[PDB]
């Protein structure tokens, strides 16, 4: 309880800023192919 | 006979609560052992020959 002679209100927890991804899906068919860079419809 | 102590073998180490902390059973259970021993000692073989 953190609660010995004297005593911090959750002030302590070390609110953390890192950031992760859990081995999200690998994406392989979107690059594989060549563009026609087209003009229209 | 010769005897050698064996060390006794491990015994845990309690995982203390919260609310121990702070308290004489914050520093957990004992952990005690005690030595044994093992004892080696000789048989015989003989013969006899005789001219």
């Amino acid at each position: 309880s953190s609660s010995v002679e004297v005593s911090s209100e959750s002030y302590e927890t070390i609110f953390s800023q890192r950031i992760i991804r859990d081995l999200q899906k690998e994406l392989v068919v979107g690059a594989l192919f060549e563009e026609l860079p087209m003009s229209s419809k | 006979i010769l005897t050698m102590l064996v060390e006794p073998d491990a015994g845990k180490a309690t995982w203390v609560a919260a609310s121990t902390y702070g308290t004489d059973t914050t520093t957990g259970e004992e952990v005690k052992g005690a030595l044994k021993e093992i004892h080696f000692s000789t048989y015989k073989l003989a013969a006899k020959s005789f001219i």
